[PDB]
């Protein structure tokens, strides 16, 4: 009973009984991440936000966040090249 | 910055159903066990929900 | 500490105002006697005991010599004073 | 501050480690391979398994940029919201919004965040150019310093006497006294 | 310095070691006050909670809010100044005067 959720209706007429059981549940989640940066073309810049937590591999440092790094190459008058990698953890 | 809100009710009847919500922080179990234990003992007993 | 700080403060503003008139092109400021009367008037407005004008003049002269002999560039002195004797100027006008 | 982790352990630092490399190229331009982080430790409640107790919240930037001498420059930026909702209701009910509102059970929350980075150099050639930079900047210090509590300060004042460069120190002082 | 009002010591190494560390190179004239390094920073945080729909009349409803606010401000300044000394004479003033200080 400490964990139950919903409704149920008690009825008794002599010998019988019955319990109705139902519930509705829903959950919604959103996120958004907009980082921005500047650098020169050939040198790589890297960027990250978020906490850091250690695992037992005696252990090492581990980071959890938004590690967005890239490499910009400007070719034409207007065009660019982006070997980007990142994760939202 | 972070904002947060909540809201919810619950019902109970010896002859009738039971509308429980655990997210709220307190079941009806806290109540049915709070008052029959209260007025049984007369007053509060620490056995009640430490929540 | 009773009659000394009042005299020094009034002598300082009168000496600096004379400096500004004579050396920093403040031709809008009145003559030395008028500057001395204005410094006396600042003391009177504050309810200060009557400050002798000639005692104020003698002290102020001494302070004017100190401003003149100081090894501070003129430009710096004029800028500093012009910003220090600002309220005073308003009172004397 | 500085705090040790168990990697037998070593020294670990948490703060604002701002380091750079300035290269002056043109008459007026500069080059800045800067990197830094603003780190702290929260630990309201976190995963410490009786091993290494640590969160080490951090943000870490590094890049290179060309910049003019006296210029405000946007380097790095982040801005983000995060919403979540939780609902539950006995089925078929709560449907009349004005009436049925007595059966839903709602928990909603949001979080918004933003982060902005700016840099600005200034070139300095000789003594003259130096005086303005130091004096003025120091004033920027005294602004907030003397901003709230009005105390007289031996060190600060004396140091100002340094940045200035004996009679002028008397008369300007006296004028100051007067205007209190 | 070391504070340790309360800190993370896990029965291992008990230490905070508050520190500020500068290093650089500079050209400076002989008798001169010089700004080397500087920091100035405030930090504010707020905490509020109230029964919904209530506390909205500021003069009246102020009886339901529950408020905790706090701030922290900080600043840090670095200055250096050399002096050249050639011989005995120049030495006497520097020592004597400084000693008087």
């Amino acid at each position: 009973l400490g964990s139950f959720n919903g409704i149920a209706a008690g009825f008794y007429q002599g010998n019988w009984a019955m319990l109705l059981t139902a519930l509705s549940s829903s959950t919604k989640n959103d996120i958004l991440a907009t980082p921005s940066i500047v650098t020169l073309d050939n040198m790589q810049a890297t960027f990250n936000v978020g906490q850091e937590v250690p695992v037992l591999t005696t252990v090492e440092r581990k980071t959890v966040g938004i590690k967005l790094k890239v490499k910009p190459q400007i070719n034409e008058g207007d065009a660019v090249l982006l070997e980007i990698e990142q994760e939202v953890s | 910055d972070a904002d947060g809100l909540n809201l919810g009710i619950q019902w109970a009847n010896k002859n009738a159903g039971m509308t429980q919500f655990t997210n709220s922080g307190l079941p009806i179990s806290t109540a049915i066990a709070g008052a029959n234990q209260y007025n049984k003992d007369g007053t509060i007993s620490s056995s009640l929900a430490s929540a | 500490i009773s009659s000394q700080a009042q005299l020094e403060q009034l002598s300082s503003v009168a000496a600096g105002t004379r400096y500004l008139k004579n050396k920093c092109n403040r031709s809008d400021l009145p003559a030395d006697e008028t500057i001395y009367r204005a410094a006396v008037n600042v003391g009177k407005a504050r309810g200060w005991g009557n400050i002798d004008v000639a005692t104020l003049s003698q002290n102020s002269d001494r302070l004017y010599q100190q401003l003149l002999q100081d090894s501070t560039p003129e430009a710096t002195q004029c800028s500093q004073f012009n910003r220090q004797l600002a309220p005073f100027i308003a009172s004397l006008r | 501050q500085e705090v040790p982790v168990l990697t037998t352990v070593e020294r670990k630092t948490v703060g604002i480690k701002l380091k750079v490399k300035p290269q002056i190229n043109e008459g007026d331009a500069v080059l800045l391979e800067i990197e830094q982080e603003v780190s702290s430790v929260a630990d309201s409640a976190s995963s410490t398994s009786s091993d290494l107790g640590a969160t080490f919240n951090t943000r870490t930037v590094n890049n290179a940029v060309l910049v003019g001498s006296g210029e405000t420059v946007v380097v790095g930026g982040l801005l983000d919201k995060t919403v979540t909702d939780t609902a539950d209701k006995v089925p078929l009910l709560g449907d009349i919004p004005v009436i049925g509102a007595l059966f839903r059970s709602d928990s909603k929350k949001v979080s918004k965040r933003n982060l902005m980075l700016f840099i600005r150099p200034t070139i300095i050639r000789d003594r003259d150019e130096y005086r303005q930079a130091s004096s003025g900047q120091y004033t920027a210090f005294n602004n907030a310093q003397t901003k709230q509590r009005g105390k007289e300060s031996s060190e600060a004042s004396l140091s100002n006497d340094l940045l200035h460069i004996q009679a002028f120190r008397q008369v300007s002082a006296a004028i100051d006294a007067f205007n209190l």
